[PDB]
């Protein structure tokens, strides 16, 4: 079809500044874009057709300019409600629609580190064949962070899932749980289940952990 | 115009039939195109094929050919994409696009999408959550604010919902998003932030309520030795 | 007096060294050199060589081509004829007696070769004057609700044959006379002497006035106008590029075709003037002999102007040599 | 360079225009060479307005046998006038030709202006194209109504006035259908612009005229009949071929209204030719491409033309690169051709 890349890929800006996120087509499409502000569990709402013409019902912080193979979107002022994934497209009358990757506009706030918090499994989750370690990352910004599972200081990959809370509107900070997967086969044959956090607000990588026993 | 609610939702196995068939009305389908547009969920939007009325022409995405089948009626403007071939990529709040027509030879955005119906690919059975403690953390991060939780494991289908002590603690909560697990079953962690001196003085129980078994389970959550 | 009059000759070169007699029988070469007269061969050898393909081109394109067919053309295949008159009345003439160093065909040659020589130029002259004129009538439109028909320019045709024949054909009733000019190859018109005894004098006058002056009014008129015309309707018309370009390569054109008319018959008057006003400037006989080469060399540089630098034609010819 | 100055000779008496015989319109050049000799500019003298005079030489006549011809567009544009065919006002012989002097559309032709618009980017787009499909499906079925089949309709036949709007024009290669037929044989058109039944040698209605108005669509914005290349035109017999057997190709320029417009007036069997069916030809008006056209203020010329000529650039073609054909290589007339000669003159 015709590929529509978009940029940045991520971007982090505070409330009252002017953000203009770039979609470049690989082919001219002409005037023949459109922009969508995508907020989770809700229709696409529709900003822009025609690379540039405002679709009616939407504000007027919103604009759109250019031609040719590079298109813009432009908020004029950035609000705590455009916290949104923004996908370009183009569209043809006789050929396919594509949509871009999106871009993502986070709402910025002060740097701040993770509380971090580690769970044992219960002796009923044992029960199930499964012992679940869960490691709490509270109240931490940017949202970007890296956990790694130790166990026995053996790197776990692979049977660990990672799930990031949406933005809090206690004070616009994220949360994440990682939960790392174990059999309790193999759960019996460890001890030592550690969580190491590595993030922007920590200045070094702190490991919470706990012994077998809970 | 917003009036393209999908009535084709429910369950079907991978490799089923079920005809997704909008409910659009409002307008007069013959100006516009009702090409199928779906919402994967927590993902990016993207396009099936393309629907016309009079026009005849129909072009597939280039990942969904001859998987669908698409069809078309004018005398209730439904368009109806009959499933034939599935994944489980084929899982998506489906909706229905609108896209105008030109006015000499324009294109334009997609002007109104559906209400979604949630349609499902997948091979699990009905099952209630087991509902384990995520005992206090006092191994570690002793003192000031502890953390707790109640892991809500092997539960089918979605949601759940999660309330701390019959819904009068509800301040600290973090219940995190829902992850599909290998088994093909969901699971997820919900969290509270107590006091430290509060543990082992204050009984912290999560009720956990699965509206399509109507399985209820209090859990207790207390600090373990 | 810058030769010697004789009963049927004028050497160019004065008797004072004692030899100079007739050049139908004596050979020339105290007037001038075997290598002066080796080159003159060679040159008459090229006007020949160009002349003739240059010219048989001009008549060929046309009947293949029928927008070569119309009115307008008449008048550029008469000035093609006119050349090919001087071709083979003159250059070829003198190509062949030039070798022997002096004139061999005699008095009667002598009188035929300049009738043929005179002939072909004055078509020529008075084709430049008609051409000229059907360019002012058609663009300046001085008469207006007429149409440039067939029959017109018939007429235009054949007025240059007349006003040739009116020049051409004195010298042989004994109003002037011909008489060998430039190294004694050539026969031109005696300008030299406006004698009397020989009715040199009034030729002389009718010629510069009629032959001359009339022509040279008429070109810068007819010309002058042209450019007027066009530089005004390009004035009004700079919505064009083409336009801009044309009006600039006209004017060019314009200024090369005056040159080349006055080039071709100035030397011829402004000697003929000088000798009538004042009579004692002598001249060498290779001095008759430039006027010469001026006229001549016309044969091939005036079908180059008035053929090959318009659009229609080069288009023809291309075709044609692209098979046609 | 002279052709340039004759241009220019006639942008100078356009200019002081803005602002019978020979010896009663003063002649200008040419801007076509039409069906039957030369199509010249020309001034009256007496009002001082300009005209096209469409002369049919006499030579020419003879040598093509071109008689029928050209009393046949005498007769049918003498009678019929719309605002969509041009107007007739003279028809006068003069030495050596036969004169209709019609009015002026000093806009230049369809076809000059589809490689005139850019070089290097030849055809409309499609709001110009489509404007003026309107306007010469109205001509069309101003024809259709007086019950002439054209046989013929091209680009170069279809003129642009100076505001902008196109006219149909030369009904020559007509023929008027009498009550108690409606169909008829010929082989009238010029190839290319000739529907499949005229070919055959069958008979046809009006229908041919809707399969030519097809052929000028499709070349109005691909700058290509449907049956030739970009700037290539194959023999008469090869063209015959195409129009018979080949099915119409498009480029995605064309918009889907348009695309499906075009394919329905270049469908091969007259009964399934969108077009006159003897019902009405505001069937055809019905079709979604007209919906970004309003038909009754196109037909009382109230819209805006896409492009309007300069009034002091002529986009009339050059004289020298107008067509031309031979006159006689000796042939001398007979007395049948005198006495057409006196009878054309009016
Ligand atoms: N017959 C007419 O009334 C006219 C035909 N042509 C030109 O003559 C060419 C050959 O028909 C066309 O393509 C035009 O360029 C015209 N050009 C300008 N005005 C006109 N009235 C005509
Ligand atoms: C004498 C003479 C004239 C013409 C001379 C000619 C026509 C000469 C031709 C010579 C040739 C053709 C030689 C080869 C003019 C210019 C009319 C006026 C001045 C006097």
């Amino acid at each position: 079809d015709i590929q529509m890349t978009q940029s940045p890929s991520s971007l982090s800006a505070s409330v009252g500044d002017r953000v203009t996120i770039t979609c470049r087509a690989s082919q001219s499409v002409s005037s023949a874009v459109a922009w969508y502000q995508q907020k989770p569990g809700k229709a696409p709402k529709l900003l822009i057709y025609s690379a540039s013409s405002l679709y009616s019902g939407v504000p007027s912080r919103f604009s759109g300019s250019r031609s040719g193979t590079d298109f813009t979107l432009t908020i004029s002022s950035l609000q705590p409600e455009d916290f949104a994934t923004y996908y370009c497209q183009q569209s043809s009358w006789y050929g396919p629609f594509t949509f871009g990757q999106g871009t993502k506009v986070e709402i910025k706030r002060t740097v701040a580190a993770p509380s971090v918090f580690i769970f044992p499994p219960s002796d009923s989750q044992l029960k199930s064949g499964t012992a679940s370690v869960v490691c709490l990352l509270n109240n931490f910004y940017p949202r970007e962070a890296k956990v790694q599972w130790k166990v026995d200081n053996a790197l776990q990959s692979g049977n660990s899932q990672e799930s990031v809370t949406e933005q809090d509107s206690k004070d616009s900070t994220y949360s994440l749980s990682s939960t790392l997967t174990l059999s309790k086969a193999d759960y019996e044959k460890h001890k030592v289940y550690a969580c190491e956090v590595t993030h922007q607000g920590l200045s070094s990588p702190v490991t919470k952990s706990f012994n077998r026993g809970e | 115009e917003v009036q393209l609610v999908e009535s084709g939702g429910g369950l079907v196995q991978p490799g089923g039939s079920l005809r997704l068939s909008c409910a659009a009305s409002g307008f007069n389908f013959s100006s516009y195109s009702i090409h199928w547009v779906r919402q994967a969920p927590g993902k990016g939007l993207e396009w099936v094929a393309y629907i016309s009325s009079y026009y005849g022409s129909t072009y597939y995405a280039d990942s969904v050919k001859g998987r669908f089948t698409i069809s078309a009626d004018t005398s209730k403007n439904t368009a109806y994409l009959q499933m034939n071939s599935l994944r489980a990529e084929d899982t998506a709040v489906y909706y229905c696009a609108r896209h105008e027509y030109g006015w000499w030879n324009d294109r334009w955005g997609l002007d109104y999408w559906g209400q979604g119906t949630l349609v499902t690919v997948s091979s699990a059975s009905t099952k209630g959550p087991s509902v384990f403690p995520l005992a206090p953390s006092s191994k570690s991060t002793s003192g000031g604010t502890a953390a707790l939780g109640c892991l809500v494991k092997d539960y089918f289908p979605e949601p759940v919902t999660v309330s701390w002590n019959s819904g009068a603690l509800t301040s600290g909560v973090h219940t995190f998003p829902a992850v599909l697990q290998s088994s093909g079953l969901y699971s997820l962690s919900s969290v509270v932030t107590v006091p430290s001196s509060s543990l082992g003085t204050q009984t912290y129980i999560c009720n956990v309520n699965h509206k399509p078994s109507n399985t209820k389970v209090d859990k207790k959550v207390e600090p373990k030795s | 007096m810058n030769g010697t009059e004789g009963p049927n000759f004028y050497v160019p070169f004065s008797n004072k060294t004692g030899v100079v007699r007739s050049p139908f029988e004596a050979p020339q070469y105290y007037l001038a050199e075997p290598w002066q007269f080796s080159m003159l061969a060679a040159y008459m050898f090229l006007l020949i060589m160009l002349g003739f393909p240059i010219n048989f081109l001009t008549l060929y394109v046309t009947v293949q081509h029928k927008k070569l067919r119309t009115p307008l053309n008449y008048i550029l295949l008469n000035l093609a004829v006119a050349d090919l008159f001087m071709v083979f009345g003159g250059f070829t003439t003198t190509l062949y007696t030039s070798l022997h160093g002096y004139f061999v065909f005699g008095p009667t040659g002598c009188n035929l070769e300049g009738f043929f020589a005179t002939l072909g130029g004055e078509i020529a002259l008075w084709s430049l004057v008609v051409l000229a004129i059907e360019r002012y009538v058609v663009v300046c439109k001085p008469m207006s609700n007429f149409r440039f028909g067939e029959n017109h320019a018939i007429m235009g045709v054949a007025f240059t044959w007349v006003m040739a024949l009116a020049c051409a054909a004195p010298p042989l009733v004994g109003w002037s006379r011909y008489i060998p000019e430039g190294m004694q190859c050539s026969c031109g018109i005696d300008y030299y002497t406006p004698h009397e005894e020989t009715n040199n004098e009034s030729f002389v006058i009718y010629m510069f006035v009629v032959h001359f002056i009339i022509p040279l009014i008429v070109i810068f008129f007819c010309y002058g106008q042209l450019v007027f015309t066009v530089k005004e309707a390009a004035a009004q018309q700079q919505e064009s590029a083409t336009t801009q370009k044309a009006e600039k390569e006209v004017t060019r054109m314009v200024i090369i075709m005056v040159i080349a008319f006055l080039i071709c018959w100035l030397p011829y008057a402004g000697v003929a003037f000088y000798i009538f006003t004042h009579q004692g400037s002598d001249f060498g006989p290779i001095f008759m002999t430039i006027p010469a080469f001026f006229a001549k060399t016309s044969a091939v540089y005036n079908p180059v102007i008035y053929i090959m630098m318009n659009k229609q034609f080069r288009n023809c010819m291309v075709t044609t040599l692209c098979c046609g | 360079l002279e052709t340039v100055v004759a241009n220019s000779a006639f942008i100078a008496a356009r200019g002081s225009f803005d602002a019978m015989g020979e010896d009663w319109f003063l002649d200008f050049r040419v801007l076509g060479r039409g069906g039957f000799g030369e199509v010249f500019a020309c001034q009256m003298k007496a009002t001082g307005k300009l005209y096209a005079c469409k002369k049919l030489n006499k030579k020419r006549l003879k040598k093509r046998k071109g008689y029928q011809g050209a009393m046949v567009e005498k007769k049918i544009l003498a009678k019929v006038h719309s605002r969509f065919i041009v107007s007739l006002a003279y028809a006068f012989e003069t030495k050596t030709d036969l004169c209709l002097v019609m009015t002026i559309m000093n806009g230049g032709d369809i076809r000059y202006h589809i490689y005139n618009v850019d070089e290097d980017n030849p055809g409309f787009q499609e709001p110009r194209a489509i404007f003026y499909t309107a306007q010469i499906v109205s001509g069309l079925e101003h024809l259709h109504q007086r019950n002439i089949i054209y046989r013929d309709l091209k680009p170069e036949n279809v003129l642009l006035d100076d505001d902008g709007n196109v006219r149909i024009s030369d009904l020559g290669l007509a023929v008027e259908l009498k009550a108690g037929q409606t169909k008829t044989k010929g082989y009238a058109g010029t190839p290319g612009f000739m529907a499949p039944e005229l070919l055959l040698g069958e008979e046809y209605d009006f229908s041919v005229d809707y399969f030519a108005l097809g052929v000028t669509l499709y070349e109005m914005i691909a700058a290509r009949g449907p049956f030739r290349a970009r700037g290539e035109k194959v023999e008469n017999k090869e063209l015959k071929q195409r129009v018979l057997e080949q099915a119409v190709t498009y480029p995605d320029k064309f918009s889907p209204a348009s695309k499906d417009f075009c394919e329905a007036l270049l469908q091969k069997d007259p009964e399934k030719r969108l077009g006159f069916r003897d019902g009405s030809c505001d069937g055809l008006r019905t079709h979604p491409l007209f919906r970004d056209i309003s038909w009754r203020q196109l037909e009382a010329g109230m819209l805006t033309p896409p492009f309007v000529p300069d009034s002091r650039t002529v986009y009339a073609k050059n004289i020298q690169d107008v067509g031309a054909f031979e006159e006689v290589k000796g042939v001398a007339f007979e007395k049948a051709d005198t006495e057409f000669f006196q009878e054309f003159a009016s």
